RNA sequence: AUGGUUUGGCACCUCGAUGUCGGCUCGUCGCAUCCUGGGGCUGGAGCAGGUCCCAAGGGUUGGGCUGUUCGCCCAUUAAAGCGGCACGCGAGCUGGGUUUAGAACGUCGUGAGACAGUUCGGUCUCUAUCCGCCGCGCGCGUCAGAAGCUUGAGGAAACCUGUCCCUAGUACGAGAGGACCGGGACGGACGAACCUCUGGUAUACCAGUUGUCCCACCAGGGGCACGGCUGGAUAGCCACGUUCGGACAGGAUAACCGCUGAAAGCAUCUAAGCGGGAAACCUCUUCCAAGACCAGGCUUCUCACCCUCUAGGAGGGAUAAGGCCCCCCGCAGACCACGGGAUUGAUAGACCAGACCUGGAAGCCUAGUAAUAGGUGCAGGGAACUGGCACUAACCGGCCGAAAACUUAC
């Protein structure tokens, strides 16, 4: 992967192990009139498109009756820390079917 | 569309002269002792006895 | 392996699959077959990977081969001598020899055979 | 991506339930309206007792889009519906209450009142 | 105006100090050796000729080997010329001098020149962005053809009709160099530079910025 | 007075056929300029206009109604220009209107029938010879044969614009209102390159599953049903995605503002002269370009061997540098061409490993009456991307391919 020597310089460690299906809350720093604060996005990791530095993962959450999806680069410095709450039990690599499910049907089994 | 006019002999011959065949190149090979010409594309096969030589 | 860039061999993908499986069957059954040069060119990697499956001969690999070969005698030969024969050769189980063009349609012919050196 | 003849739900309490996009303001022959764009819209569905009426030509701002929208930092935001909030010429809501989340793009477009009224800004 | 010959490696992702993402194309600005000086008193124009790439000495034909020997340097695969403006500008290069990546600095604006990808025989829809005709409402076998060609009954020259597309030298202007990695001789250029991976490119200081 | 863009008039042109309106697609030209650019007087205080000169570089929206052009209207916009070219464009498309045969209404006619009145329905043929144009080769030429790198005469492309922030709430103005000049950011539309991201596609990828047949049977699989149907889907191609562009500067100018002054003792931007002055022009940016017959330049390589006629020239043969064919290929490609490799080899395939996609293989064991679940186990399977590896194929090979001299000057 010829560009690996370029890549590893910006690669970011300390990233927790997680898979599509787990429920995580992402600590995202934002700008609100030139001051810092961390906005926590808690939802379900519905996908993860491996690319090394260009790795991206998607977290889906239901908020005030409207579903919201957010895609972040895995090694984005804009994420100070990721915390994994629960491990989900799923049979797919990408959970796109969850875009059509609400409430009771949208729940995820828990890895026991 | 249909040809409006009959081609003259010069134009017909000039265009017709492009329809021709090129001569394949031949290399020498020794099969059963006797030398004979074979295309270089078939050299290995001739050396293996896989092409009929009349 | 690498899918064909152009249109398929038999005139459709399913026909090409059947063609390739039959050609591999005949190749392993006889040891050398004569066919058009595009057919041998497409046949090389396919037969080479079937032989690779046969080399590490387990039940899983046997079933992997059977899901393509469909002929049980050929599978038995492939897992009984062809596999063990190539135990210590890494790739290049087949060779292609170009032969004289066909008469009916001037199709370039080629002969594909297993190496026995 | 909202264009002409597209329908949007109303995220306000003005009595309008659903509007049809007429124009995308912001330059001649402009095509699509993303989060934070102002559109001219006509009310298609309304609450029977509301202040607005069907067929009113109003000005609205898009606050949610189904098509994901890239951000400066390489992250993306995507919602489940296209929603708009009816405004007046001074860029303030004509309603008093905003429903559902909104995008961060309403900050750089100077929709401060809509941002403040929203339940949460993403 | 500085310049160097390089090779397109691929494109990747980096983040600047405001945490924004920068899509960067990696160019191998490998070592170039100056082979010839073009002077006004000799050639009529001032320019400098650079050699790039590594090639086996048994692959170069005799004329090329003789030219490289006359220069005094070992042969390289690729040769190209940089056209300067005046003798005062070309006085700073001399034959055998080696140019590496650090002639550029971070944040500089550069001009990358390469050969575009080949697209083959292309229709007017793709070659020229012609709007098509209707796909229904009675349109008969005209879904992609140009249509009219438009007193003298003559098709004027320059007709934007179908033909071969691509494979032309292209210059992209005002690209910003995000980082100059001196260790690997690699330039990180923000944006997309012409050509396929492994092709030859020329990196020059921008003429405008 | 202009024009033949409107109805005309003539009947010169065609009845051994010149498609009749709009619309779509694609243009090209004019300037009698809609915006942007430079101006001037204002019945111009500023803002904003009015009107007028220069100016054709670019741009000039999407819908409702109607077959429509036209037109009215709805939202915008910097603006929603007017015209020529068979009222451009049917061997490019449409057939809604008009313009055959069917049928009805109103009216006319005793009637057959009729109506530059209405209404519903109603076959749009063709394998491109030549010119033209877009691309691509072969041959020859450029005074020996070749090979690198190039100059450029000459052409082509591109040229749009808004909002906001500072200057400045100042100049002006009773106030309201509202600046000039100059810097900065973010946009719309258009164009190009590209595939890191997003998204699309995926007919040799992975998994689920219905019906049926087969592999003796169970298990496990396979063929067919749009790839049977579904869930995903790397590479390539792409846009809905990313990045970049329109410049800056110089020269000569238009309308115009001027300087220095004659004829014409003053005056006069003028007849001598000299200056400023625009998106137009020439350069400037990008691209093609020596078939540029004035067929260019800087270099580098080979730089020699026979035979025949008759020794005048010619013809033939064999070679060098080099090239081509055959061969292995390519993200180069209709073919051809182009580019790379050819054993002194990583060009392709295989093999090994990785990346990535899928999502937990088979067998066995355990739990359950069974459907099924757990362990072995980030398992197994696999294309394009990357790195190794001569294992297979690039081969004991053919064809092309180098110099009359003379004149003058030095």
């Amino acid at each position: 992967n010829t560009l690996d020597f370029v890549d590893q310089a910006s690669l970011r460690d300390d990233i927790p192990t997680f898979s599509p299906g787990d429920t995580v809350n992402v600590h995202v720093k934002v700008i609100e009139g030139s001051k810092e604060r961390i906005q926590v996005f808690k939802g379900v990791v519905i996908r993860r498109q491996g690319g090394g530095i260009s790795e991206t993962f998607t977290v889906r959450k239901e908020s005030y009756g409207v579903g919201v999806e957010r895609t972040f680069p895995v090694h984005s410095p804009n994420i100070d820390h990721i915390d994994v709450l629960t491990r989900g039990d799923v049979r797919r690599a990408k959970l796109y079917y969850l875009r059509e499910l609400r409430g009771k049907k949208a729940k995820i089994k828990e890895k026991r | 569309a249909v040809p409006k006019r009959r081609m003259s002999r010069a134009n017909t011959r000039s265009r017709r002269a492009q329809w021709k065949a090129e001569a394949p190149g031949l290399v020498t090979v020794s099969v059963a002792g006797q030398q004979r010409k074979v295309p270089r594309r078939l050299l290995k096969a001739a050396r293996l006895g896989l092409v009929d030589l009349d | 392996p690498k899918p064909t860039k152009g249109p398929r061999l038999g005139g459709s993908s399913s026909h090409q699959s059947a063609l390739l499986a039959n050609l591999a069957t005949s190749l392993f059954e006889h040891g050398r077959i004569k066919t058009t040069e595009p057919k041998a060119r497409a046949l090389r990697p396919y037969a080479e990977k079937l032989i690779t499956h046969a080399k590490k001969g387990a039940l899983h690999n046997r079933r992997e081969v059977m899901k393509k070969i469909r002929d049980k005698d050929v599978v038995h030969t492939l897992f009984a001598e062809i596999g063990p024969f190539y135990a210590d050769r890494n790739g290049g189980y087949t060779r292609i020899i170009k032969v004289e063009n066909r008469k009916g349609d001037n199709a370039p012919m080629a002969v594909i055979e297993l190496v026995r050196e | 991506m909202i264009q002409q003849e597209s329908r949007l739900k109303v995220a306000d309490n003005t009595g309008a339930k659903e509007i049809l996009c007429i124009r995308v303001l912001g330059g001649s022959s402009r095509r699509y309206a993303g989060i934070g764009d102002v559109i001219v819209a006509t009310v298609k569905d309304a609450i029977p007792g509301g202040n607005v009426k069907r067929g009113d030509v109003v000005k609205a701002v898009v606050v949610r889009t189904v098509k994901e929208r890239r951000r400066a930092d390489g992250s993306y935001i995507k919602f489940d519906e296209n929603a708009a909030v009816i405004i007046k010429n001074d860029n303030d809501p004509r309603g008093t209450r905003i429903f559902g989340p909104v995008g961060r793009e309403l900050r750089e477009k100077k929709f401060m009142k809509i941002v403040s009224l929203a339940p949460e800004v993403l | 105006r500085k310049g160097i010959l390089g090779t397109k490696l691929g494109m990747t992702q980096v983040f600047d100090e405001n945490n924004k993402v920068v899509p960067v194309t990696v160019v191998k600005a490998g070592p170039n050796v100056v082979t010839r000086i073009r002077t006004t008193e000799r050639d009529g124009y001032s320019a400098v000729q650079l050699a790039y790439g590594e090639i086996s000495p048994r692959k170069v034909i005799k004329p090329v080997a003789g030219q490289f020997a006359a220069a005094g340097v070992n042969p390289r695969r690729h040769v190209a010329e940089l056209r300067l403006d005046d003798e005062a500008a070309v006085a700073e290069y001399e034959v055998g001098q080696e140019l590496t990546a650090e002639i550029f600095s971070d944040g500089a604006y550069v001009d990358v020149t390469g050969t575009s990808k080949g697209k083959g025989f292309a229709g007017t829809m793709k070659r020229h962005g012609f709007r098509g005709q209707g796909a229904a409402h009675g349109a008969q076998a005209v879904h992609r053809r140009p249509g009219s060609i438009g007193t003298p009954g003559r098709v004027f020259k320059g007709t934007r009709m179908s033909g071969r597309m691509g494979n032309d030298r292209v210059t992209t202007q005002n690209l910003k160099v995000h980082k100059v990695d001196a260790e690997n001789g690699v330039l990180l250029i923000k944006g997309a530079i012409p050509g396929r991976n492994g092709g030859l490119v020329v990196v020059r200081s921008a003429i405008k910025r």
